[PDB]
This record gives structure tokens, sequence and C-alpha cells, in this order.
């Protein structure tokens, strides 16, 4: 079942054997003071949405589309 | 520079001591004035600055621009061309018609050639080239008679009659070679023209004119092979043409030692012999076996597989075969 | 007779363009080199894989500061080195100069913007006119663009490619058989190769753009399994996190043009491959400008 | 106030490839895209609700009913899979059931008070299918029959599932 | 001649951070396959197999030279199973040759055929064996068409200036035209131009192969044309009766290619005489 | 008919597409060279005045070409005839024509004589401003400025009064243009005439109904304030400055906030201390972050240029009470503008005052969410170290440095590396080794190559300071551990640090610890490693003992020069030739 939300950092049973030591190092570091980037493609080039969730800067003084008009 | 800076300059052509400039002049003068006549005069002057070398004008300037250029030249000096003749004419209007008809023959020959198709304005040029090539195909015979009659004339910036005859006779032989694909008897005239060109080039060795020596050598070799009127290739060819096959077998056995003939050539002549035995002539059966055996030894010495023809020929083996 | 190339690389690193004859000699040398290259250019690890650059030269220098200088770090560029940027000429010239100088240490593929129509419309032509006064530099570069490889293959596993897949293509041998020396068509294999975009889809789909197709997970899964690939590295679309996995980690979209049209505020990334084919993505923000 | 119900065939026979290299389902989805591209050209067509029905089982057959935004319709169309049988009759019954669901509560169908052309809920069902024979778990039905096992309340007053203002169109994809 | 522990070491190589964010696939790719086989041994294995096939195909073994007639039924059997093995047909499998633009719709199948011919060199040997019986090569026309489309695609996509930089494709083009000539799918004039292929560039050899395609469209490699001449007991194709049996336009394009490269094709001009 | 140069060539050349029009326009020099000077000076200029349908493509190029005409017109005497068509060209609605035309006209004033410009230039300004189109008046005020150094008083008065008329116009864009030309003109007019004419006009245009004219009055404030330094100034720029300080126009408050430093230096310290400090105080707490960020750049210069008599008193009484609100602001740009410059007050404020006051502000900005603020805080810590000493800096700010030594942003880490040799230059070997030497060694395995090469140089500086007796003890074995890593960029870092350290380590030291590791990498399967080894042997070649050179280095370079990759071949060959 895809998109079953693996809990690799919360469940050791999800860890593959071949990817065990490196994942162990990663989640060891992550537990200390020190998956992601798999967004759906539809909400991947949304710059209106991204800029809406970002602070404003200081104000000033053939084919069909290719993104960003 | 540009067409305007060159139009006012009466010495710019005298300073650059070109074909791109010539096609720029023609392109500006492409539309129908005194500026047009001045541009044509400048283009003719700078074209004549190159001593009228069609071997450099043909490659760069396209067919319709060069057609316009020499048509303007004929309008400048002369006045069909076949019916007019008058080869005893003033020098300028002699070599002008000579160069124009040499160009006509040369572009017919060039148009017959296959060009590389462009994988990636063009339509107008294509239509114009097709139209002028069509009318040239209509009047190619007139040009052939004009150049042939001129080659028989040696009356005379005068140019040497030897070079002016060698260039044109080469063009005649090339034109005949173009038509030789259709009518094989035409090759005889091409042979004579090509031999005359080789003799004249060996005689004087002029430079301006300059001829591709390799092209002339290949032309002469082709004419020697085609019309008879030596290397083992031509020996096999004449032996096949004359119906003699024993010398083919002997030269093939010698070729197994020298490894001179192409393997493709040997396979093709073996196939031709098989086809002729296939058509009749029961006397060829041993000849087919003999050349098949010769090709088989050639193949094994070259490290290649034994053909199916050899294997089926050795069904029912016989003492003489072995 | 290669010190002048190093001086050109140094000159271009200060955002100084080359002259018309310099660009001409560079393009002849690059055309001579790229003619040998196959459509699927096999690339040996280690290599750093970069996405769209799109004229942002200072962001390309930021990319070099992240991943290392060009002779020392093997680079792979998946198309779109021009348009939508103020310094398209400088960045494309630097990439071509590095390809000429270090032909084994840098690979440059062809993107959808490496075409005459797209460069004319979206402003590489206008930049060439502004910086040179004649379109002969643009003609030289666009004639050079036909020679770029369409795709790349890293150790026979990762399949770097600007756009996406095509319904007419099922195997890499079809891509190798393409006559890539031509304009990017409006239909067919090369067009969809440089224009296609993956999607949360079923089969194929007509693209929102006017060219290419859009394909779902089953398509890329079949493509990966048929061609013996693990991944289809990809660069055509805009990505906000710099990189984004697609299709159950069969396709990854790497974007290397931070703050894409100087307005998107997008983060960029480059994917490093090392001797064991272990991937690490370095996200980088745009370089500090005025 | 038009309604555009799409009865997309999702039988596994829709996985046949055409010469374009795309399955019949891919061209079916593309034909829906082309249809809304052409329909949106008319500026009086702005107010228009699309529905989606497939050949799946009744809980999963409908994928965009009433009060479902156009984005959900698009997302559901893009992600269709051809994995069922050609239960065309059952899908037609559920398509007409979807359309005639609200007719009684709002009383557009005036029963015994005359038929009012001015009281209508316009809709057309476009069923994009192939010419392949109908299929059920039992076998090949070889003729379009509409099931009547679980009638909607009030279905006895019309005697036919399809209503006055509902029309059926078919796109039988025969691309070789 | 055909073509073709963990965690302990990983712990030892570890440094307090993973550094790499993952491993693409199963790590490094293998060192690929390796081949080591004698060429002469391949030649004589092929010889034993082909001799067996010729024994099986021929009638059971008068003139003290000559050979038995290969059975066109036996060679037809070899041809149809060759077709089935290399490309299971029925996309385009009618004996009629389609237009040249149709080759752009079957390009995946043609590349499959081309790879099969490249990987298994004896497919050409069995092709020549099929060609030995004249009418049987017609039934293998799908393979000929597919290989021709693959070679045409290569020559169109070749940026090299000479055919010598494509050794296998040059040899395949030469062998393919020679096989059509031997099977009399081409007249002797058109079937002789595998001599010049090593001399030309890719675009003229592409043009000549397109002339092969055009001739085969115009005439058609069909078995009904092969009339049974009972003077010997084997089939004959005589193109002269079919009209334009020399192949007028195709001879014309070949002679134009010759005239272009007359500096080097002078000696070969005698292999393409229409009479 | 068509042999005539000017019309027949130029019109039929301009009838083509755009790029040919630009080319043919650019060849208008050549048509002047070909003809004699008298013919062009008598004929060519009318057709420049005529056929005005050239579109915006060629007007700037035509204006530039008219500008470069200096000898082909006839000489300095006839060069005044380039005034009419260029002026008529200046009546084009787009902008770039006007400034390009006036730039061209100013250039050809070098050939102009007083009488010449009195006869034509001043009447040109007269008729130009009198035109019924705003473009003519904008070009009139633009061309106005270059007459004063050559004219006499009699027409200086005409220039001054016609400029006065140009201040009080009604259409807005001529007001903006004249307002722009005030500041450029303010630098050349006589001060008494400035008082008589410009100050009433400058004052009542500072109160103009259009915010743009107020903006450009603010622009001209400095050029009108750099002179007139008597009580005049006290009653000159005061009204407009106090009105613009807290003006409703946010843009005016912006552009004042970006210009206080030059104004404050131009009018003495004590005067600004007395008069504009309520304005400065309230500006820092303004409603919008725009003006707040604009003014926050000007802390260091405003404080440094102030009067030492009460510098600390005025700074702690006016700047710090609002700097507290600025630091805890919700806007990242305001804090970023603050952090770049407010830390330069550590010399000015003293040592004890810095430790008592500035350090909590520095720590608050070091914990800031926006990384730009953190980077700006780290920017100039050398001054803080110089005025505070290594002791208090290591006592207070060091854990913040440790936290930002492993920050998310690579630029912050790059900044931290730059001051590590500085701090280690004033710190003890033992404390530095236990605290930061491992931290310095943590940077050589960073993802970013800027960080890696950044702290390579740092290691060179450290070895240059400490010496081999410690580099051998600590730096070298952990580098050699990094030398065997599978990641080839770690091997790159090994080669780079070998290159940089060898220069400052020791010939025997290099030959007996650096050399065998380099000998190991010559067999690496990565061509990057091998050519970098060749380049490294080239770099460390003239450093180590010469006996081992041909004994050990030479055979591998004979092996590397036959490497399969052409890059390693080239680098090995170059190393072989230069080693000699
Ligand atoms: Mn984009
Ligand atoms: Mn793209």
């Amino acid at each position: 079942n895809k998109d079953l939300k693996p809990q690799t950092f919360r469940n050791a049973y999800d860890i593959p054997r071949r990817n065990l030591l490196d994942h162990l190092t990663r989640m060891r570091s992550n537990l200390l003071k020190s998956q992601v980037h798999s967004v759906p493609i539809a909400q991947m080039g949304n710059y209106q949405e991204y800029l809406k969730q970002v602070p404003s800067p200081l104000r000033e003084l053939g084919m069909m589309i290719d993104e960003a008009d | 520079t540009c067409w305007f800076e060159f139009l006012l300059e009466e010495s710019l052509l005298e300073k650059h001591l070109p074909v791109q400039l010539i096609v720029q002049f023609l392109e500006q003068a492409s539309k129908p004035n005194k500026r047009n006549r001045i541009l044509k005069l400048l283009a003719l002057k700078v074209a004549a600055h190159l001593k009228w070398d069609l071997d450099i004008l043909e490659k760069s300037l396209s067919v319709p621009v060069l057609n316009m250029l020499l048509n303007e030249l004929l309008c400048i000096s002369k006045v069909k061309h076949v019916d007019m003749d008058l080869a005893t004419l003033p020098p300028t209007t002699a070599m002008a018609v000579l160069l124009y008809n040499r160009w006509a023959i040369r572009t017919i020959v060039q148009s017959s050639f296959p060009v590389k198709q462009a994988k990636p304005q063009m339509q107008q040029e294509k239509e114009l080239t097709e139209n002028i090539l069509k009318v040239l195909k209509e009047q190619a015979a007139d040009s052939i008679l004009v150049l042939e009659a001129a080659l028989k004339l040696n009356k005379d910036l005068k140019v040497k009659t030897e070079e002016m005859q060698c260039q044109v006779c080469y063009d005649l032989g090339a034109a005949y070679f173009q038509q030789g694909s259709t009518n094989s008897a035409v090759y005889e005239n091409a042979r004579e023209k090509f031999f005359r060109t080789k003799e004249l080039i060996a005689e004087i060795g002029s430079l301006s004119c300059t001829i591709d020596e390799k092209r002339l050598a290949g032309y002469c070799q082709a004419c020697d092979v085609l019309v008879p009127s030596l290397t083992p290739y031509s020996q096999v060819h004449i032996c096949l043409r004359s119906g003699n096959y024993q010398e083919v077998i002997q030269i093939f056995i010698e070729d197994n030692l020298t490894l001179s003939l192409p393997v493709q050539f040997r396979q093709s002549v073996l196939r031709e012999l098989f086809k002729k035995a296939q058509q009749g002539n029961e006397a060829l059966d041993e000849i087919c076996f003999k050349v098949c055996a010769c090709n088989t030894v050639r193949d094994i010495l070259e490290g290649r597989t034994i053909s199916v023809q050899f294997n089926q020929l050795f069904l029912r083996p016989n003492k003489e075969k072995i | 007779f290669t010190k002048e190339l190093d001086q050109w690389i140094e000159q271009l690193n200060e955002c100084k363009q080359l002259s018309e004859s310099q660009v001409k000699s560079l393009c002849e040398k690059a055309k001579e080199i790229l003619t040998k290259e196959s459509n699927v250019q096999e690339v040996r690890c280690p290599v750093t894989v970069c996405g769209d650059v799109h004229g942002q030269f200072h962001d390309l220098m930021e990319l070099f500061r992240i991943g290392g200088k060009s002779p020392d770090t093997n680079y792979l560029f998946m198309g779109d080195y021009v348009n939508r940027g103020y310094y398209s000429v400088e960045t494309v010239t630097l990439l071509v100069a590095l390809k000429v100088r270090y032909r084994e240490r840098i690979t440059i593929l062809r993107g959808n913007h490496e075409s005459r129509q797209i460069t004319q419309v979206y402003g590489f032509y206008d930049e060439c006119l502004r910086k040179y006064g004649n379109a002969n530099v643009w003609k030289y570069f666009t004639d050079l663009f036909d020679y770029l490889p369409l795709t790349a293959l890293v150790d026979g596993q990762i399949f770097c490619l600007h756009g996406g897949l095509s319904p007419s293509i099922d195997t890499l041998d079809h891509i190798r058989a393409l006559d890539r020396l031509q304009e990017v068509p409006h239909e067919g294999p090369m067009c969809d190769l440089l224009w296609s975009d993956p999607d949360d889809r079923g089969g194929w789909g007509i693209s929102p753009r006017g060219a290419g197709y859009t394909f779902g997970q089953d398509i890329s899964e079949t493509f990966n399994h048929a061609n013996g690939l693990t991944l289809v590295s990809r660069a055509h679309q805009l990505v906000m996190e710099g990189y984004n996995w697609c299709h159950d980690r069969n396709v990854v979209t790497i974007f290397s043009a931070p703050n894409y049209c100087y307005r998107c505020g997008n983060q960029a990334a480059i994917m490093e491959l090392d001797d064991t084919l272990k991937y690490s993505f370095l996200q980088f923000d745009p370089a500090p400008r005025r | 106030m038009p309604i555009l119900l799409f009865l997309i065939d999702t039988s596994a026979s829709m996985n046949q490839r055409s010469h374009l290299g795309t399955t019949y389902l891919d061209t079916a989805k593309g034909a829906v895209e082309t249809f809304m591209k052409l329909r949106a050209r008319d500026p009086a067509s702005r107010g228009d609700r699309y529905m989606l029905v497939t050949f799946e089982e009744p809980p999963y057959a409908i994928k965009a009913g009433w009060k479902e935004n156009h984005a959900t319709f698009m997302n559901e169309l893009k992600n269709l899979q051809a994995e069922g049988l050609t239960t065309l009759g059952q899908s037609l019954r559920t398509a007409f059931d979807l359309l005639n669901l609200n007719r009684l509560v709002t009383g557009i169908d005036n029963y015994g008070q005359g038929r009012n052309p001015f009281f209508l809920e316009p809709a057309i069902i476009i069923t994009i299918t192939d010419g392949s024979k109908l299929t059920t778990t039992s076998g090949v039905q070889d003729e379009l029959h509409l099931p009547l096992n679980s009638p909607l309340p009030g279905s006895e007053l019309t005697k036919e599932p399809f209503r006055w203002d509902q029309r059926l169109f078919a796109l039988v994809l025969r691309l070789p | 001649g055909g073509q073709v522990a963990s965690l302990l070491d990983t712990n030892r190589r570890h440094i307090w951070s993973v550094f790499h964010a993952g491993v693409i696939g199963r790590g490094l790719k293998p060192p690929k396959f390796v081949q080591s086989r004698n060429q002469q041994e391949v030649i004589y294995n092929t010889q034993s197999l082909l001799s067996l096939l010729v024994h099986c195909c021929s009638a059971p073994g008068g003139e003290c030279w000559g050979a038995p007639i290969l059975s066109p039924e036996a060679a037809k059997a070899v041809a149809v199973t060759l077709v089935e093995s290399v490309c299971p047909d029925a996309a385009g499998a009618e004996l009629a040759w389609p237009p040249e633009e149709h080759a752009r719709a079957t390009v995946e199948r043609d590349l499959r055929i081309g790879r099969r011919f490249r990987e298994q060199p004896l497919l050409f040997e069995l092709l020549k064996l099929v060609a030995a019986a004249p009418p049987a090569l017609c039934y293998c026309s799908v393979l000929l068409r597919g290989l021709l489309a693959a070679l045409l695609g290569h020559w169109e996509a070749s940026r090299h200036p000479d055919t010598t930089h494509s050794p296998w494709h040059l040899e395949a083009s030469c062998t393919l035209v020679a096989v059509m000539a031997e099977g009399s799918l081409l007249p002797p004039a058109l079937g002789n131009m595998h001599e010049v292929f090593s001399q030309l560039a890719p675009f003229e050899v592409r043009l000549l192969l397109l002339s092969v395609w055009g001739f085969l469209r115009e005439h058609g490699p069909l078995p009904q044309k092969f009339i049974f001449q009972s003077e010997r007991g084997r089939f004959i194709r005589d193109f002269s009766r079919e009209g334009g049996g020399e192949g007028g336009p195709h001879l014309a394009v070949l002679h134009s290619v010759l005239h272009r490269n007359i500096d080097r094709l002078g000696l070969f001009s005698g292999r393409f005489q229409a009479p | 008919d068509s042999l005539y140069p000017i019309a027949v060539l130029i019109d039929e050349l301009r009838n083509e597409d755009v790029q040919l029009r630009l080319n043919s326009i650019k060849k208008l020099s050549t048509i002047a060279l070909a003809l004699g000077v008298e013919r062009t000076r008598s004929e060519l200029l009318p057709f420049l005045t005529d056929t005005i349908y050239d579109e915006d493509e060629v007007l700037l190029a035509l204006a530039e070409q008219l500008g470069t005409f200096t000898t082909l017109v006839g000489g300095p005497e006839y060069v005044h005839c380039l005034l009419p068509p260029l002026e008529s060209l200046a009546t084009v609605e787009e902008t770039v024509v006007r400034d390009k035309a006036v730039e061209s006209l100013r250039a050809i004033s070098h050939e102009h004589s007083p009488s010449d410009l009195e006869a034509h230039f001043v009447p040109l300004v007269k008729r130009l401003a009198g035109g019924d189109w705003f473009t003519s008046r904008t070009s009139a005020c633009g061309l106005f400025s270059v007459c004063y150094p050559r004219v006499s008083s009699a027409v200086k008065a005409e220039l001054r009064q016609y400029f006065r008329n140009l201040c009080s116009d009604d259409t807005p864009m001529v007001r903006r243009a004249a307002a722009s030309k005030l500041g450029e003109f303010a630098k050349v007019l006589e001060l008494d005439n400035v008082k008589s004419e410009i100050i009433p006009m400058f004052s009542n245009l500072a109160s103009d109904e259009q915010d743009s004219v107020r903006l450009l009055a603010v622009e001209a404030c400095v050029n009108i304030a750099q002179l007139l330094p008597q009580e005049d100034l006290e009653a000159l720029v005061m009204p407009t400055l106090r009105q613009a300080a807290e003006d409703k126009s946010w843009r005016v408050r912006y552009m004042v906030a970006d210009k206080f430093t030059e104004l404050q230096k131009a009018v003495g310290p004590e005067i600004t201390k007395t008069d504009l400090v309520p304005a400065f105080q309230n500006l820092m707490k303004d409603c919008e972050a725009e003006v707040r960020a604009a003014a926050s750049h000007k802390v260091k210069e405003f404080c440094e240029n102030l009067s030492a008599d009460c510098r600390e008193n005025v700074i702690m009484s006016q700047i710090l009470p609002c700097i507290k609100e600025l630091v805890s602001d919700a806007n990242q740009h305001v804090k970023s503008a603050l952090a770049s410059v407010i830390m330069g007050l550590s010399p000015i404020l003293g040592k004890d005052n810095t430790i008592e006051h500035l350090l909590p502000l520095f720590l608050a900005q070091l914990k800031d969410e926006c990384p730009e603020v953190r980077l700006n805080i780290i920017s100039n810590l050398d001054c803080v170290n110089e005025v505070i000493g290594i002791r208090q800096l290591s006592q207070s700010l060091l854990p913040a440095i440790v936290e930002l030594a492993e920050d998310a942003k690579w630029r912050v880490r790059l900044a931290i590396i730059e001051y590590m040799p500085l701090l280690a230059g004033q710190l003890g070997v033992e404390f530095f080794d236990e605290k930061l030497n491992s931290l310095c060694m943590a940077w050589l395995v960073d993802h970013v190559y800027a960080i890696r090469e950044a702290a390579t140089s740092n290691l060179k500086k450290l070895v240059e300071k400490f010496g081999k007796e410690w580099a051998h003890a600590t730096i070298i074995p952990k580098v050699l551990a990094m030398s065997g890593d599978p990641n080839y960029l770690h091997r790159m870092t090994t080669l780079f640090c070998i290159n940089v350290l060898s220069e400052v380590c020791g010939q025997d030291i290099t030959t007996k610890h650096m050399l065998p590791t380099v000998l190991r990498m010559a067999g690496d399967p990565v061509a990057n490693v091998r050519f970098n080894v060749a380049k490294s042997l080239q770099k460390i070649g003239p450093i180590l003992d010469n006996s081992t050179l041909q004994s050990e280095v030479k055979p591998i370079l004979e092996k590397l020069t036959q490497d399969q990759d052409v890059d390693v071949k080239y680098f090995a060959q170059e190393a072989l030739t230069v080693l000699s």
C-alpha cells in the first residue's frame, strides 16, 4: 500500500536491512540536538501559494505556457 | 560596409585587396532606377575582379542569383542563343556567352546530383530554382550545340584558346556523362571530350584554367570501363563482357594471393554468374563452381564464413570438384 | 593552445562576455566535440546533476560555490541554460567553454528552451541583440544547440533527461536512434523528450503546455523496469524545495534556478552522485545581489 | 444551468493501444479535456457543472456527483484506471439514477399536473466507450439491458430511466 | 557468435552523520558482461549448422558439376520460423511493402529487429540460406523491411562523413542489399550497389536504400511473380516482363550518386549498366 | 533619380525591418564621410528633421550619432545647427529620447562659444519651454543647466527667471522634471541668486500637491544644503526638512531616511544635534518597516560624525531606547538593516558601555530567526574584538559562535570561518584545541564547497600561527582519516589541505607525512582525484626536499602522464614540464 505514511523514525520495523546503519545514524543524529520533499506535482510549482506563506519585502522607490508566464 | 556605403564609394572595391558582398548587391537590387544599374555595374566589376572563376562563384552564389548575374551580363553586352551563333564576335561578348552556357551546363550537372536534405524565403527560392531548372531542361540542347560549336572555333581581357577550350570540353563531357545514364551511346562523345581535356591539361597546365585533377582522372577511368574503344577489376569486366570466364577464374585465384579485388565485387560477379547459369547456358555450371570455390578460399583466408552456395555445391561431391 | 580557453573561463567568471569571433571559435570547437556525443551520453560517477539555470549567471556561480569548481567537480546540466534571465549569454557561454575545455568533466544536455522558436520568443534572441548588435551570436548558439545530447545515463542506472517520457518511446535504443541534429519539433519523440512533465496521473495525458505529454506513475514504472533503470532524473518544471521526488521515487525533479524568474522565491538544488551512486541533494538560496 | 455527465468506460478493454501509443482510456480522458476546452469557449457556458461516472461498482462508480468542485472532477478524471468489466447497463442505470435523484424533491417532474417544458433540469450523458462486447461475471451479455433490481422511489411513474431533458451520446473509440 | 558482509563492511566504513542522503538503486552497477570466444570456432560451428540445414532443405542427391535444387518449401519453412523468432509479426506483415513514411510508425519494431541482427550474426547466414531458394525470401520480407528501416534510421542520424565509422551498419547494409539481390528481390543493376557503400557518405547510402524501398514498393516481393520454369525445376523472377524491370528512377538516382563521387567511383561505373 | 545619396539611400534603407533600420541609422556617419562637409551641413539635417515615422527603436541611436558629430558638421562654428532636429526629436513622448538627447547636446557644448549659445541655446530654451507639450518643457529644463559657466549676467538673469517660471508650472511631469534639474542646477548657481530665486521655489515645491515633487525636493535638499552655511541654512532647509521628516508621504520619509549621513556631515555636528534629533528619534519608530529599515542603515555614520562633547550621552539618550524596539521588531528587513551597522558603535560607546549595553542586543540578534540578521551580526566582529579584547568576547559571545558554526545557512558558516584565525590568533593553544580545533576539523567535511575551501585557508593560517609541533599532533591524522573516504570530494579536501599546509609546514615534514598519502591516491579510479594529485604534486613540488622528488614523485608522474583520461594527461604533462 503506497502512501501508507511509513513511520521509519517512529517504528524500527519499517527499516530495510540494507538501509539500516545509515538510517540508524540519521535518526540518532535527529534525536539529538541536531519522506520530506515528496510533495504532489500539482502543488509543486505553486509560487502564489509559496509567496503567500512568506513575508513581504520592502516596497520599491507555437506553445502555450512555460511557467511564471 | 553596406549597399549604400558601397554605392557612394567609387573605390571601395579597389580597396579590399566578396561573394557575400555580391549576393548583398543582388539582394538589394532584387527589387526593380539608377541605383539598380550602379549596383549591377559594381557586381559585374567585382565578379570580373576574380577573373571570372565559376569554380568559386557557383559554390557560394546560389543558382538564381548567378542566373540573374549572367543574364544581366548578356543584357549588358549581347543583343535564341543557338540560332544566333556568330562565334566570330568581339572578345567580351564571346566569353560572356561562353561562360553563361558553361554555367548552364554546370548547373544542369549540379542539379542532377543528390544534395543532403536540410533536417531543420526558402519557398520562393525553391520555386524560382525549379522554374529556371525546368526551362534549362527545355533548352539544354541549345546550350550543348552552342558550346560544341564554340569549341570548334579558335578565333581568339583575351584568354588563351587552349584553356577556354579545355574548360568547355570538360563541361560537354560532364553533360554527356549526365545523359549517359539514359542513352549509353552518348558516352562515346564524353570519352572524346575527356581525353581532349586530359591531353590539353597535360599540355599547357594553365591555372586560370584550374580543374579538379581527381575528378578528371575518375571521369577518364569511368569512360575507359564503360565504353572500351590493366588492373584486375577492368580485366574481370572485359572478360565477363566478352564471354571468357577461364581468365576470370585464374585472376580470382591470383587475387586470393594478392587480396586486391573487393570481396563485394567477387560476391557480385559470383551472383551474376549464378544468375546467368540460372537463365540457361549449361556450360556455366563448372564456371559457377570454380568461382564459388575461389571466393570460398578468399573467405576462409580472410576469416569469414562459408557461403550457402559452396555448401550446396558440395552436395553430391565429385572427384573433379574436390 | 588551450591557455586562451582558461583565460576565457576566467573572463566569463567575472560575467564578462566574449567577443563575436571568440564565440564563433568556441562554437566551432564545441560543435566538433558534441558531434561525437550520442543521444544518451553515458556518464561515469561521481557527477553532480543540475537542473534548469535559465540565464541566472550569478545563481550559476552560486551553484559552483556549492558544488565546487568545474574541473574538480564533474557536472551534468539538464538543459535550459537560456531565457528568463538577464545573463543568458554569459551563462551559456560559460557552460560551452567548460564543455570545450573539460569535455569529460562536464556534460550539457538539451532542454526545451534550446530551440530557435523558444529563444526568439522568450528573449535569448533579444539579449544577444542587446549584447552584440547582431543576431549572428544567437545564430551560432542555436546552431550549436542542435548538437547537444538529448539525455544522459549515469552508470546505466540513472537516466538524466530534461523533459520526460513519450508514448512513442519505450526503450533507450529508440532515443539513441533519434536524429537529434534538428530543431525541436512540435510533435514526436524528441519533442516529448524535452517537453513532458510527470503527474499524479493514470496513463498519458495532453500537456498544459502545447508540446509533449504528461505521464503517470505506471508509465515511469514501466519505463524504469523495461530499460533497467532505477531513476529518471528530471529538470523541466519549477520546484519550490529545490528538488522533489515524484512517482514513488522513480522520477526526481531537480531545479537549479533559485528565485526562478527573479520573482518566484523558489529554492534551488543540485543532486550529487558519488563513487557508490549515493545521492545527496544540496539546496541553495540565490546569491546576494544588490 | 447545464449538467455534463461523463460515463467514462473503465473496462479493461479500454487498455487497447491506438496507433498514437496511448490506450483508449488515455484518449478518452484527452477527449474529455478537449471537450471542456471547446465548451469553455462559449461565454454562456461559464455556468456549467460536470459530473463523472465510471464502470466500477456502485459505491465507487460515481466520482463527481453534486456539490463537488471542478478541481475534484479533474483530479478524479486524471486518476481513472481501466480495471473492470464492461458493465455498461449497470453504469447507465447508475448514471440516470444520479441525474434523476433530485427530480422528486424539487418536483421538476410534475406527475399528473402536465409536462412542463419550462420546468427542466438539462443534462447530457456522454459515454466514451469502445466497441467491445458487454461483459459481466457470468459471461457476455451481447445486448444492452438496464437492470431494474433496486428501483429508485418514483421510477414506476416514468417507465424508462432516461428523462425528458436527458440525452445520451456515445464516443465509441474505434482507433486501430 | 551470439552476444551474451554488507552491514559489517558498512559499519567499518563509517562519520557521525550519514552525509549521503540515500543510495540510488542497489548501489553500483555490475562490471557488465565479458566475452571470450574464438572466431574460427564460431565460423565452423556455423558451417556445421548451415551444412545440416542445406542437407535438410535440398532434395535427396547426370551433369558432373552443379548442385541440387534447394526446396522453396523447406526454405519457406526456415523463413517463416526466422520471422517468428526475430519479430512475432502482425503489426505489418503483408508481403506488400508500405510507404517509406510508414517506417516512422513501426520504428520500435525495426530497432528490435536491428538489435536481433546485431546480437546474433547467424541471422544473416540463415537469411542467405533462405535467399538460396528464390521465392522463399518473399516470406521473410518483414525482416528485410524492418532491418532496412533500422539502417535507414541510422544513416539519416549519422553525423559522420564516411560509412567507415559505422562498421556493423555498413556491413549490414551491404549484406542486406546483397541478400535481396541474391533472392532476386532486386534486379542485378540495383543489387550491385553494395560495392559503393564503403565509399559513400551516410546521406547517399541512405538515398540508395530509399531507392531499394521505392523499387520494392513499385514491384513488390511477392511469390506469385516467381514463375515455375520447369526446364530445371526451380523458380525464376524475370523483372523485364513486370515493366520497368531495370528500375528506371532508381537507376537514375544511383547514377546521380555515382556521378557526384566520380573521382572515386570511376572504377565501379561498369557494375550498373542498364543493358 | 536614385543616385542622390541622402533621400534615395536612407529612406529606402529605413523602409526595411527593425534591425536593418538600426543598421542603416548607424551607417549615417558613413553617408557624411562620403559627402563633402558643406553638402551635409546644408542638406542632411533637414531630412533628419523630416520623415518622422522612425518608431522608438532608432531614436536613441540617432541621438547618440548626432552627439558624436563634432567635425563632420563643419566645425565648432556651425555645430549649433544640431540644435533644431535634436530638439524636435526631444519632443517624443517616450522618456529615453529626452535624457539621451540632452546628453548628446551637453557633449557638443564643448565646441560651443558664449556668443553661439547666447544666440541659439537660450532662445532654444525659450521656445522649448513655450511648447504646448510637456515633453518640450522637460527637455527645456534638462537642457537648461549647461549655459551658466559661459553666459554673462545680462542673460544669466534671463536663465534664472525662466527657470523660476519652470518651477511654478501646472502639468505634473514638467514639475517632476524641473524638480530633478533643481538638484543638478543647485551645484552651479551663485549663492545670492540661489537665495533670491531658488529657495522660494524650492520651498513652495517642497509643499507641492504631488508627492513626487516633494521627493525630488528632498533630493535637491542636499545640493541646496552643502553650501550657504550661515544663519541662512538655519532658516533655509529647516521647513522642508521638518515637514518631510514625519510627512504623510511614505516615499518622502523613505528617501530622507537613506540620505541623512551626507546632510549631517555637511551642516556640522552640533546643529543636527540641536534640531533634527526628535525627527531622527521618531523616524526609528515609524508605522511602516520601509522607512524604519531605510533609516536603520545610518546609525554608524550618524554616530561617528557626531560631536564628541556629548556623543555617548546623546547616543544612550536617543538611539538605544528606540534601538530596543527595533531589535525586538517583527520585521526581518528592519533587523537586517540594523545588524549590518549598529555593531560598529563598540569603539564609539567604549568598552564598559559596550559590555553593559550592546552585548544583550548582539545576543538577541544572534538568536534571530532571519539568517541575514545573523550574518550581518557576524560581519565585523574584528572591531568588537579590538575594542573589547579576547577575554570578554570569549566569555560572552563564544557559545553563540559555537551554535552558528553549524547553522543551516552556508553563508553564516563561511562568515564564522573568516574570524576563526583571528580569534585563534589571540587565544591559547590548549583552550582552542579542546573547544574549536575539532570544530575547525568539522568544516572540512561540509557539503558546501565554499565552506570546505573556506576552512582550508583557516587551517593554513592556524599552522602559520601555531606550527607543525601541533598540526602533527592534531590536524594531520584526522585529515589522513578523511583521505580514505569513499566520497571523492573528501579526497579533494585532502588534496587541497595538503596543498595549502605544505607551504607552511616543513620540507622534511611534508616529505615524511604528506607525500605517502599523495602517492596512495595516484591509483584512484576517479580521474578527478588523479589530475588533482598531479596538480598537487606540481604545487608542493618546490616545497619539499629535492632528493625525494625524482626518487618518488617522478615515477608516478610518468605513470599519470599515460593515464587514459586526457585531463590527467594534460595536468601530469604540465607538472612534469614545470617540475624540471
Ligand atoms: Mn518552467
Ligand atoms: Mn524546461
